[PDB]
RNA sequence: UUAAUUGGAUUCAACGCCGGGAACCUCACCGGGGGCGACGGCAGGAUGAAGGCCAGGCUGAAGGUCUUGCCGGACGCGCCGAGAGGAGGUGCAUGGCCGCCGUCAGCUCGUACCGUGAGGCGUCCACUUAAGUGUGGUAACGAGCGAGACCCGCGCCCCCAGUUGCC
RNA sequence: AUGCCCCGAAACCCCCGGGCUACACGCGCGCUACAAUGGGCGGGACAAUGGGUGCCGACCCCGAAAGGGGGAGGUAAUCCCCUAAACCCGCCCUCAGUUCGGAUCGCGGGCUGCAACUCGCCCGCGUGAAGCUGGAAUCCCUAGUACCCGCGCGUCAUCAUCGCGC
């Protein structure tokens, strides 16, 4: 089953997490990085990712 | 119109009764009756063991009401149990009694004579039992027991006599039991007397 | 979705639109004045539904 | 006045006549006129069916039948009687409907 | 004959029969595609199982799979036993129901007598009836279920009723 | 409903397309005819059982016809289905494969349906097959009964040469 939850761009001293929150639900839940759209993964959203 | 009213409120009772038969298989569910008044109905069940039907201090009738109101109609129900009118003149109790006795392990001849003696004791005019299944063999059979007057055809032998049927599952197969009791007041047309002076 | 492969379709006519209220079969079902039963169950429940046979 | 109109309808014939005569008497005891129970045509529902489960053997049928007797009563409105016909306590196999004109 | 042309019924008493006038369903039949193991234990599991989706291929069409990466927050057919469910077999293992001998006139019982016994008598004879329905004689005298009586319609008269019926 | 034996990631549960409607042939039950004890055209007469709220549709208006757009009143002795056909009078045909018989096919217009090719039903014009009373055999009926003519429920989203009633 391995391990995969990382690369939420992060260093020491400060953080600016890679992917934004979700505008649909409350904040905290992230979006996709497919490369063409922020699919939002579960709620449906195709803003042609900014 | 109005017929669609009469034969929509006659079916609900059929379904309720046909379900409670199964559910109160033991404790000899005798029959029910719905009294439809304003603001809700009221159900009555003449069991043969108020204890088992009620529950352990009322922990079953709750389920009975919720089930009888969620899956059936009867928007405001109120159940209560009672005791049988005449358990020895109601065929559809003797049928289940004999079926239970059979599937507990008694031989099929002791049960029938027990039952007939009890019935003709409590004051019936005539009774007839008829058992038929795979008893004592692998080719089925049939047997008959009777006691007195009992009408079979015509109009009088459709409304006066009381008849009931049951099953009794076993390790070999099933067995059908069919009883028929005559209430102690027959009064066939032939019984003409002379009011004298 | 594993709830999209054992779920039926909502018919509203044809022999598969109605089933007996007590047995559960499609086919010969009575629709006169509303009650919805087989031709086989109506025959062994009728004298408790109120009916009688005069002729 | 306003001539209430009551409509009874039941499947047992006897258990209808008794509520009819109750209404008749109640009207009579007090002061009010009335039009006696006017019999309306019976509505008999009939259901023909086959008899055997399988298809073998000759074809023999059944004729089940259910009869529904109706009546109709016309009466005036006096609260002494308009109320007196409220504690009448119909049986469970009878239908009653009241309406004025 | 066909990939399939699903089955049951074969004198009366099988063949507009299974209430069977099937476009999908009904459907049990041929081609194809996908889901389903309450419960006890096994590899494994909060370093994150089971389990779900915007877009794109395969496809008849489908997040059904794979590409792509998002989410959800505890269980686990990848392993063993079991268990649902079955228009799968057997009507020659059964129950219930129904057709036919037949709406034909039969089928028995209590006590007594006759035979070593299976059995018989009553239930036979004579006339009469749609009928073991009757009337007489008789080692027989009495009974029970079926028949008749009972229930529903039709044809004639009288009383009570008169709206939504009649004039 | 049910005992025993097999299926048990399948013989269990859903979804799309096909079949049960295939056709050298033997048979059962029926419908229409082989004409005058008739075919067509125009007029005139008289019923009962039953059914309707997911439904029955009066009345008005478009269409040659199927049908279409509006839409009172009806939870029923009230409103609707619902001015039946065989029967009668008047004119054409005159014993002929015909003005008998309407199978089989071409083209065009519609209704129900999520879908009419396989395989639904309905309308208008056209084409016009066998059939001239039936061998040996065999069936049903005793009175408002047999024969002859139409109607209503069931099944039903549409489709009755059928079943059960009048
Ligand atoms: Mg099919
Ligand atoms: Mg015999
Ligand atoms: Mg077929
Ligand atoms: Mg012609
Ligand atoms: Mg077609
Ligand atoms: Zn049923």
């Amino acid at each position: 089953m391995g391990q995969k939850w990382k690369l939420y761009i992060v260093k020491d001293g400060k953080v600016i997490r890679k992917n934004k929150f979700c505008p649909r639900c409350g904040p905290g839940v992230f979006m996709a990085d497919h490369g063409d759209r922020w699919a939002c993964g579960r709620c449906g959203y195709t803003e042609w990712k900014k | 119109a109005i017929e669609r009213y009469f034969i929509r409120e006659a079916v609900k009772e059929m379904l309720i009764d046909e379900f409670l038969e199964k559910e109160l298989r033991r404790a000899g569910y005798g029959g029910l009756d719905i009294k439809k008044t304003p603001l809700g109905t009221k159900v009555i069940i003449f069991a043969a063991n108020p204890g088992y039907v009620i529950g352990r201090g009322g922990r079953r009738i709750r389920e009975l009401t919720r089930i009888l109101e969620r899956q059936f109609g009867l928007e405001n129900p109120q159940i209560d149990v009672q005791e049988i009118k005449n358990p020895y003149l109601n065929a559809k109790v003797q049928a289940v009694r004999i079926a239970q006795a059979l599937e507990r392990g008694i031989h099929f001849r002791r049960a029938a004579y027990a039952a007939m003696r009890a019935i003709m004791s409590n004051g019936a005019r005539g009774v007839e039992i008829r058992i038929s299944g795979k008893l004592t063999g692998e080719r089925a059979k049939s047997v008959r027991f009777y006691q007195g007057y009992l009408a079979k055809v015509g109009n009088p032998a459709e409304t006066l006599v009381s008849k009931g049927y049951a099953q009794a599952l076993l390790k070999l197969g099933v067995i059908g039991v069919k009883v028929a009791i005559m209430p102690p007041d027959a009064r066939l047309p032939d019984e003409i007397e002379i009011i004298e002076k | 979705a594993k709830a999209d492969y054992n779920k039926r379709k909502p018919r509203k006519f044809g022999k598969g639109a109605r089933r007996c209220i007590r047995c559960g079969q499609y086919g010969p079902i009575i629709r006169i004045h509303g009650l919805m039963l087989c031709r086989h169950c109506f025959r062994e429940v009728a004298p408790k539904l109120g009916f009688r046979k005069y002729e | 006045m306003q001539k209430a109109r009551i409509k009874l309808a039941s499947t047992n014939v006897r258990s209808l006549e008794e509520v009819a005569n109750q209404i008749k008497q109640i009207a009579e005891r007090t002061g009010v006129r009335m039009s006696g129970p006017i019999p309306l045509p019976t509505k008999r529902i009939r259901i023909v069916t086959r008899k055997s489960p399988d298809g073998e053997g000759s074809a023999t049928f059944d004729r089940w039948e259910l009869r529904i007797h109706k009546r109709l009563i016309d009466i005036e409105a006096d609260e002494r009687a308009m109320r007196q016909i409220m504690r009448i306590r119909v049986p469970e196999d009878v239908t009653i409907e009241i309406e004025l004109i």
